[PDB]
């Protein structure tokens, strides 16, 4: 079994998909996601994909910091374990949706009561848009990402 | 228990205290009225075998209130694979001479099914660990039962996060790590044999036995616990067997 | 599909174009980049214990079954357990 590597969060408007490598040769993967104090939840069970949508989990609380890990199993032997009697895995980067998700009123993927909440509902009377003085959304308190693409 | 809290009386009903000649030996966990799970290494130096006692319903070691129940330990069964003085396969199954009576203060901890423990309980983040051991390394043992909520780790992460040089054995598949590496919270001397108990959907299960660590709350280190899922089969088989004679029995493992 | 004009969002989802990329907004019962995974199809024991309160057993070509510990019996809904005894293991009487 080879461990996954290059675990990466691709996220735009809270639609969050973890991606990783390699393309599996006779191997399958499962992902677990948690917040730092929460329990691990499994997703994309025994997939041959190298991506896993995690939107559903991260929009529950977009202000948490999630960590994800990817397990590698022999396809067929989904009960594989290394010397520690545990399946091989690799961790992702930490991801705090609210501070790292790329920006694209516009509904985001964050749902409240199944309806989607829009950008302004998630960022409050605290989100601002550049005109020149072409619009660009900016979240000026961000360390990363901060400005959207232009319109 | 370093950095824990006093377990309110009765909120840890499965906690056992083992005494040899009246002197505290180790903790233990009640899995039903006549069977107690503790750690094998607690028995490395036992000579007065008749003088081994288990107390249930205990809380405050200084004041006897009505709730304590003491039973002589009729037999101590340890894996044929445990080597005295080492830390691997550190589990002991104790047969009490007569059953305890379950009460609001004496209740067994559920020994979970292996697959449930492995695919579900092993991924509940926090579990409680407990005992009357030292409240700081080389510090005073406690008088009232202490309980500590510790987060568990997969061994890759434990080995990635731990510093090498110190008395640290291999973390085998028969062990897991839980705790904190910032020097604040851990189990300690006097807590061996005691429970690591996981809550899942309203019930509590036995996932580990307090076993060993580098000091107690040493920075760059975690507490190490016997991974009980590896022994469920062995436990249940033993508890169904006809009593062999002998106080100490080394039962075949697997 | 490929980018939005080529209808990438399966199972009734709505596509939304980005810089050549898109975002699929799924319906409540689906997830995945293309709304392809049906939430309803993963009732397996590795998945949130199969919804069972205590023990879970997957079965070949048939629905998993939930089970309980000694001292407990499975309830009508096929997932919950109830104590059949006075002092069921793993319960703390002064907090019950
Ligand atoms: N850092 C920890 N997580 C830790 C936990 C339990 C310990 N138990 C002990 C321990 N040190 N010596 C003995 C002992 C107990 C009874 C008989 C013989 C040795 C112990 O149980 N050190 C311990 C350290």
């Amino acid at each position: 079994t080879v461990a996954a590597y290059n675990l990466t969060w691709k996220s735009t408007n809270f639609k969050t998909i973890l991606e990783w490598e390699p393309k599996p040769v006779n191997q399958v993967y499962t992902v677990q996601i948690s917040t730092k104090s929460g329990d691990w939840k499994s997703k994309c069970f025994y997939t041959t994909d190298t991506e896993c949508d995690l939107t559903d989990e991260i929009v529950k609380d977009v202000k948490q910091t999630y960590l994800a890990r990817v397990f590698s199993y022999p396809a067929g032997n989904v009960e594989s374990t290394g010397s520690a009697g545990e399946p091989l895995y690799e961790n992702s980067p930490e991801f705090t949706p609210y501070l790292e998700t790329n920006l694209g009123d516009e509904r985001t993927l964050v749902r409240r009561n199944n309806t989607f909440l829009s950008l302004r509902d998630v960022f409050g009377k605290d989100l601002i848009y550049t005109l020149y003085y072409s619009v660009q959304a900016v979240i000026p308190s961000r360390t990363v990402n901060r400005k959207s693409t232009d319109s | 228990i370093v950095g824990g809290k006093v377990c309110p009386k009765g909120e840890c009903p499965w906690q056992v205290l083992l005494l040899v000649n009246g002197a505290q030996l180790c903790g233990g966990t009640l899995i039903n009225t006549i069977w107690v799970v503790s750690a094998a290494h607690c028995f490395d130096k036992i000579k007065n075998w008749r003088n081994l006692i288990a107390v249930l319903g205990e809380h405050d070691l200084s004041e006897h209130d009505g709730d304590e129940q003491s039973r002589r330990v009729a037999q101590v069964i340890i894996p044929s694979t445990y080597v005295p003085g080492t830390t691997n396969h550190d589990i002991a199954l104790l047969r009490l001479h007569q059953p305890v009576v379950l009460t609001d203060h004496v209740v067994p901890l559920c020994l979970p099914e292996r697959t449930f423990s492995e695919r579900t309980l092993a991924f509940v983040r926090f579990s409680l660990v407990s005992g009357w051991g030292q409240l700081l390394d080389r510090g005073a043992t406690a008088l009232e039962l202490m309980v500590l909520n510790v987060p568990r780790l997969m061994t890759q992460d434990c080995l990635q996060q731990s510093r090498k040089v110190g008395d640290s054995p291999n973390i085998t598949e028969y062990m897991f790590c839980a705790g904190y590496s910032d020097g604040s919270k851990d189990s300690c001397k006097g807590d061996s044999g005691g429970p690591h108990a996981t809550h899942y959907r309203g019930t509590w299960y036995l996932t580990g036995i307090v076993s060993w660590g580098q000091g107690c709350a040493t920075v760059g280190h975690f507490g190490v616990y016997t991974r009980v899922s590896q022994y469920i089969e062995w436990l249940q088989k033993l508890m169904r067997s006809e009593p062999r004679p002998g106080v100490l029995l080394r039962a075949p493992f697997p | 599909g490929d980018q939005c004009a080529s209808s990438p969002c399966q199972n009734g989802g709505s596509c939304k174009d980005q810089l050549q990329s898109y975002i699929c907004f799924c319906l409540p019962a689906f997830e995945g980049r293309n709304c392809e995974t049906h939430k309803d199809d993963q009732l397996i024991c590795v998945n949130e214990n199969g919804g069972c309160e205590q023990y879970c057993s997957d079965h070949t070509g048939t629905k998993r079954s939930c089970r309980c510990h000694e001292g407990y019996s499975l309830l009508a809904d096929g997932v919950s357990c109830t104590p059949t005894v006075e002092y069921p293991c793993g319960k703390i009487p002064i907090l019950e």
